[PDB]
């Protein structure tokens, strides 16, 4: 059977990569209505500043998307049999929240990179 | 060589302050300003998560507790003001029935009171209970004209706790501690998580926690540090103890207009006898409760450790007794006869009198009193002790001896007691892994 | 052998409801805070589009109450309260220059009225309508003293009528029929969208609906159920009656201070003779408009069977009687003079005597009154007679004379005949078909 | 020349197919700002709620957007000439409302397992 | 052979307005629900930008006032009403030691004023500063009395401006202009952006502009259409002028009660002998000061003019007046002493006296007053003059000598002076242009 | 060695098109508290508006798009050195202002179009 909301939370990163729809559809999902305003207000904008990250990657329409970044061993050196099976998602944020930043600064550099040079060759 | 992969929808999370709103399924909690709830709650297992709580850093507990405030507050707006009480009363002693265990606490007072019309006045006989009463030399008045302005509850909204969700907005999540006999700080091995609390009725009460949760095995001693004698410590009962409440004078109740549409509530007059309000809690079943506590506490303060309970150390009412709202009715019980043995390594009860009071401060706040109208008839209410808050006294170079009194009054204590268990998180769903996929 | 394609943007809807907002272009509907319309608004036909209405079970009449009631609350919070009224009055009898019809309406009162300085009191006299007084054993009250507190309306806000239009957000439509002589619950075969419905002035009266819109053909009768006796019955005209309204008297308005900034504002006196208000209806129009529902009530009831009106059965002057607001007085109109027929198988006018009250309980409230101050001057309206309420007089064991009566009171019948042409349905852009296109 | 907003409404599904962007377009387009406050943040929640389930279902950029799910039979029994010419949307909405969370649930469904499948291949050089 | 190519992130603007938000790093101007700002704001320079400023069609300008007039408002609600003052007072001369310049400035009275106890009144006496008191035929009456209610000023919340920080939301920016010496209306060669306005003090004054940003090179002077004698002309300094102001009485401050909860503020005695507020400008600066003003001017009437300053031309205290808030005292002090020469082509001081008013009516509005609380002590503020607010006054056609008095009272004017050089633009993001790229 | 947000600006459209991004991440980044919401809420409107034209016009993942329709020397009759280098994107808006509303309403067209004609060809194959 499915797992619930958090479900795939304690399983390894290469069984929670199949889980991917069962999160992302529960995103969205007086005074006190001023609190109740404000509660409905803030789940809008995270959802779309993580969007527009997407966006400015060029993965706007995917839940996995591939990149031309290389991975760096400095942010991390482990081997894929030991991140994919013997680690979770939380572990994993947890050892390269650090790098974090860099990261997505050169998603953001690689993907506008790869529009001008689409750009230039459908001039040719 | 490796890339870059970006996921999202990941099942991560982070610890996170954030607003909850109300959900609930006439009275003080403005039931009506909530959603409904769930019909099918889930609640899933999440297997080999191990979390860390801090019940005493849970911002959950402040945010409720504001809540509370603020539908209290709002629920007395749209209610009749008594400034005009606020005149010297002329009053003399309630003598025509009296049991002597009120003797003198009622007192019966006069006044030349407002009426409909501006140029007319009336004269109104009372019954009050001389602790909403002061002298200001036969001449009284109420206790709050020199603080507050006093404002009469509305007759026909009650105070009856009704349970309450706390419910997170989309993007969080509350996470639930089912680990048995968890304490409320370390990390807790089995999680589970919940969109919403369940319901948490808000009970009010000083000393003695009423109407909660039950430990599931055991007994069990929460504190922030229990080292420090500044600290409350809160128990988890793993049994109810039954508490058997009643103001066993019947009251007959009087209406005047004041003004305009605005009618004020009194005790005209008491039809029987007028005996003390109390409560009964059964000898036995109090015995082995404190036996329980007593070796639980053990645990944390040695194996030839004497401990001893003692009645609460002074102050106001509101913390020096048992406070609580019976069937409308605001009571301050006397529990030195319960807290009152030594413990070194039948069908009787213990009884335990108590006072009425008219004229209400809550939340400990100075200048917005509440004036209770009395109740016509008599009083019955039977309730559940699941919990207690006591204080460490003293201290030593070297003893022997521990005591432990009643504490308590501080309201967060009590919200604290239930949402122990819960904690909120932010999801955080987008992140990056490395892979062998290029493009 | 299909595949599954998805489009967005696609023409579909189903019945909802949600919030509308206010649309409009010194009055009691804060106008001010309503949208600027569009002064080219949009309104599309949809040819082979056929959609249920029901009138009876339109939430927009629902929440147009609601808005009604809260602008008026609004719109006397920042206004004088009167409170200082509830005095004992010393009252004698107009007699004076009386005509016989006002013999006993007015009563001159005097009464010690504050003054800016609490220190201080006056002797004030004036003039009341006597609905509007009361005896307390020449000792007199207001009538509304012993219920309610009395704000008096700010002399400078409008009560005249603004259109109002209410404008749907986006995502959602408003669908209206076009269909002449719909009757408010069938299929409408004709229809439109639109962005906001055209404007409804929100007209308060009883029994005859003043200023709405006209039938386009004949006069169409509308209810929920036509045999159920319980049920009122909406008939829209299809020509207007001309009703033309007075208040004939030439009153000298005065004005006193009764505190710190709050002026009073009463009548002081009256210049020339005294005769009573009253409203004219041209006799030979209303015959003809009689005639013509009377034959579309037959449609209904039965082939010769007796039509007969009366007047009101009794109760409330607010429900036997047609009230309205002209000039800014409030009228209490008695239309027994025209609901009184038997109809089976020149160019005088109808008089109608009126009563002009100033405590005035609205939406059938209790405990909040308003005092509507006097108007300088003499005053005339005139409006159309744009629809009537009717009940029907109980049942009978086949009688075969049915008996109407006007009715009212729920002014939620009023807006639904404006409204009842419209309907608020949600926008579903996204769904799927089957093609042969495969990816 | 153009229609209106619901123009098509009562067209037939095929004629309608070409006005996706009238409709699209009007999406989005004391106490009484709370009424009109709630109304804008209520518009802009629905609108998100049909774009999520387009992102999900690989439909994120389309007003027409083909999938990989085969339509079944059961779901409606009729012929393309029958469904495109002689009904309108109103009408089919109708006809197959119950199946509409077993569909939206296959096309979430495919999607995944199609993502899966561009990335091995990806990686699979 | 070009096609159309779309952009999305284009640095291009239009002008707007938008609401803006305070940020800021037991006070009238709210800091507790205003935004934390950031400690190291950005602002970046935009070489080659040109952008039009018009600081008169600011709207900033005008949000900022109704900000301020809100929160000065909002401070003033959960505070003393003091309807009980609007008494007759008994009222002589203070005479015990009066300086020659003070006779008849304060006033001894007494009156029966309102207790705890609504049966009960009690005698007071407190002293008065004449401005605000105002006689009836020794009888006295407060001068609001026939105007408005009194709000005591919470004595527990300063008068201090605090700097506030005017935000952009996201989709908007400020732009700035750094531009020396620019007069803001023309086009401004050198811009930055910033999302935050610097720190503005909401500091309120007539006629001098006391604690505002000084100007980087030269005095510059503005003014909407500096020919048209009907418009106000805003001088900013490129240096301070120090003003020493006091109010020497050493005051003793008493307090009564008035009502349940509520506590009534007033002067008791003065200890030591009467002598005037007054304050003190360097004379020698003042004259350099001046001479800098008058050379600036000068470009804009002839060369060779006259020009000539002169006291104000009469209308209320609030404008004939420099007012300011010292020490949460209410100042208005004397300017004819500084504003008295003629320019044609020593450790010294000027001492300008003031008087004390304690009945305020802020932002000139009618109806509001609020009761300004004495202070306890004695007062000593030091400021700085950084700008003037002159009017040309004279519709003079034939002349050799032009006029200036101090103006201003139109607090708009003072928000204007710090705004000067704030726009707000919306940002628009989306564009075209043609490109050699299909597809 | 970046420039800040409107940094750009004043700089030649060739030049600020490497600055998108800068320009595209700070989109979106008592009765006292209305004032704050509705600002909060009119960020995400103006956000969203922009987003629902690119995705009618196809350009919905990316910051630079490139479409089907031809350029009319009608709306700009210059060469494309002086529009590119000797202009900034502020002169360039002022120049075109007139014709934004016909050019949005080709690139609507045009995109609808292309999906139908996409959708078509699947279905042959
Ligand atoms: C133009 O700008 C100048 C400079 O900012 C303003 O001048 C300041 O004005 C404020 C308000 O009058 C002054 O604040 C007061 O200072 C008194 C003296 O402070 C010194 O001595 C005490 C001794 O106990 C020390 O603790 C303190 O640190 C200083 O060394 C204080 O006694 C006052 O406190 C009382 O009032 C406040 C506010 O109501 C209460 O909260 C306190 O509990 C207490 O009752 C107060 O702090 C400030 O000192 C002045 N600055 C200078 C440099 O002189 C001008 O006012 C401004 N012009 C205009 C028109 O606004
Ligand atoms: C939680 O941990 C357990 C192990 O304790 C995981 O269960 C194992 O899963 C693998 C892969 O399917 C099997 O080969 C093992 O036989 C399982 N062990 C046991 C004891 O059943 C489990 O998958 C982890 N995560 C979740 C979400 O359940
Ligand atoms: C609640 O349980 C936790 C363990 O789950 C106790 O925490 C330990 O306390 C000791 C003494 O301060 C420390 O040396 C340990 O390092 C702590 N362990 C962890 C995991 O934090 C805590 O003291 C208990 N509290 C009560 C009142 O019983
Ligand atoms: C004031 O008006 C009242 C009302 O008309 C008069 O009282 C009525 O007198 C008639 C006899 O003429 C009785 O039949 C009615 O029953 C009385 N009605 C009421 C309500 O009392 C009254 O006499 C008039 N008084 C003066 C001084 O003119
Ligand atoms: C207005 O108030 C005065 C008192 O200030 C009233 O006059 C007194 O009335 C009582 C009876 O209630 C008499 O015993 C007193 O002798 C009267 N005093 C004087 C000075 O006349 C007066 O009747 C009130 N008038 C109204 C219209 O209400
Ligand atoms: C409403 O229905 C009628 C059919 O009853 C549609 O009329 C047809 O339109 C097509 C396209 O122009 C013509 O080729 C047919 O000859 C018409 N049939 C008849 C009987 O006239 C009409 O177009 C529909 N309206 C809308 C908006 O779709
Ligand atoms: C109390 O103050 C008043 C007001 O200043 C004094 O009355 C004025 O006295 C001067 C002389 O000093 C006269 O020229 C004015 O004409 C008087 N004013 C009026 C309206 O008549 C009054 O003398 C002072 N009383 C005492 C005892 O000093
Ligand atoms: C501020 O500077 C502007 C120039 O940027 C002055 O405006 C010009 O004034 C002359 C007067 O002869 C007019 O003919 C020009 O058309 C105006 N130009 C513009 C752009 O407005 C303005 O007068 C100066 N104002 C002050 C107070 O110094
Ligand atoms: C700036 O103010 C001057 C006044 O000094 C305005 O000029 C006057 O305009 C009226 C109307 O056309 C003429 O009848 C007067 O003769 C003009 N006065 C002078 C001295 O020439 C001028 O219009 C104002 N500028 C603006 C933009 O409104
Ligand atoms: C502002 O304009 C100046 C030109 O006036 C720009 O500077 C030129 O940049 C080009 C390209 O690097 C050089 O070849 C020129 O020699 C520079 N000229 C000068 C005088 O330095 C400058 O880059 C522009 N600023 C911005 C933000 O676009
Ligand atoms: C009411 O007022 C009268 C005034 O003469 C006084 O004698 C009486 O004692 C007052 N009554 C009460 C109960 O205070
Ligand atoms: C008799 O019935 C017919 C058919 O409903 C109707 O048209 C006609 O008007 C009726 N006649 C009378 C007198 O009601
Ligand atoms: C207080 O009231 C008495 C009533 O006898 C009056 O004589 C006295 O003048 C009043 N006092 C003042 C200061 O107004």
């Amino acid at each position: 059977v499915s797992l619930g909301f958090l479900g795939a939370a304690g399983s390894t990163m290469g069984a929670a990569s199949m889980t991917l729809t069962v999160q992302a559809r529960n995103l969205l999902s007086t005074h006190w209505g001023i609190k109740q305003l404000q509660a409905r207000v803030l789940a809008v904008e995270h959802y779309l500043r993580d969007q527009q990250l997407l966006g400015i990657w060029g993965c706007s329409g995917k839940l996995i998307c591939c990149t031309n970044v290389p991975w760096n061993s400095s942010w991390s050196n482990r081997n894929l049999s030991e991140i994919w099976d013997n680690m979770t998602w939380l572990q994993w944020d947890k050892e390269i929240s650090n790098y974090t930043q860099i990261i997505y600064g050169l998603l953001e550099e690689s993907q506008n990179q790869q529009e001008k040079n689409e750009q230039d060759l459908l001039a040719l | 060589n490796l890339w870059v992969t970006v996921y999202y929808g990941v099942p991560v999370w982070k610890d996170a302050e954030t607003t909850l709103f109300c959900a609930s399924d006439h009275n003080v909690w403005a039931t009506h300003a909530c959603v409904p709830t769930d019909p099918n709650p889930q609640e899933i297992h999440l297997e080999n998560v191990t979390e860390e709580f801090n019940m005493w850093k849970n911002n959950m507990v402040e945010q409720m507790h504001e809540d509370i405030i603020s539908l209290w507050d709002q629920s007395l707006k749209p209610c009749v003001k008594l400034t005009p009480l606020c005149v010297t009363l002329q009053c003399t002693n309630v003598t025509n029935n009296i049991t002597d265990d009120m003797r003198g606490e009622l007192k019966n007072c006069s006044f030349n009171m407002t009426t409909e019309l501006r140029d007319k006045k009336q004269k109104v006989y009372s019954l009050f209970y001389r602790l909403d009463v002061v002298q200001i030399n036969k001449e009284y008045r109420l206790i709050n004209c020199n603080t507050s302005a006093i404002t009469q509850a509305c007759p026909k909204v009650s105070f009856e706790p009704i349970p309450i969700h706390y419910c997170a907005p989309a993007g969080f999540a509350i996470l639930k501690c089912k680990d048995k006999k968890f304490n409320g700080t370390g990390p807790c091995p089995s999680v589970s998580t919940v969109q919403c609390t369940h319901g948490i009725k808000p009970v009010v009460s000083t000393q003695l926690l009423l109407n909660g949760s039950l430990a599931e095995e055991e007994v069990i001693i929460r504190s922030e540090n229990i080292t420090n004698n500044a600290k409350n410590i809160l128990v988890q009962l793993n049994t109810p103890v039954q508490i058997n409440c009643t103001r066993p004078n019947n009251n007959t109740v009087k209406s005047i207009r004041i003004g305009p549409g605005q009618a004020f509530y009194y005790t005209g007059d008491i039809i029987g006898d007028i005996r003390q309000a109390h409560c009964n809690v059964s000898k036995a079943t109090w015995n082995e409760t404190l036996g329980k506590v007593v070796k639980q506490l053990r645990k944390h303060f040695g194996n030839n450790t004497i401990i001893r309970f003692a009645q609460s150390s002074g102050g106001d009412l509101e913390v020096t007794t048992h406070s609580f709202n019976c069937g409308g009715e605001f009571f301050y019980c006397n529990t030195s006869g319960l807290f009152n043995s030594t413990w070194i390594s039948s069908n009787d009860s213990i009884t335990l009198p108590c006072r009425i009071k008219q004229i209400i401060n809550m939340w400990q706040r100075i200048g917005q009193a509440m004036y209770a109208p009395p109740i016509q008839g008599v009083i019955r209410c039977v309730s559940n002790i699941t919990g207690l808050i006591l204080t460490r006294d003293g201290g030593s170079t070297n003893s022997t001896t521990e005591t432990f009194r009643p504490g308590g009054g501080d309201m967060r204590d009590n919200w604290r007691s239930e949402l122990y268990k819960y904690k909120v998180v932010k999801i955080e769903p987008l992140g990056v892994a490395p892979t062998r996929c290029k493009r």
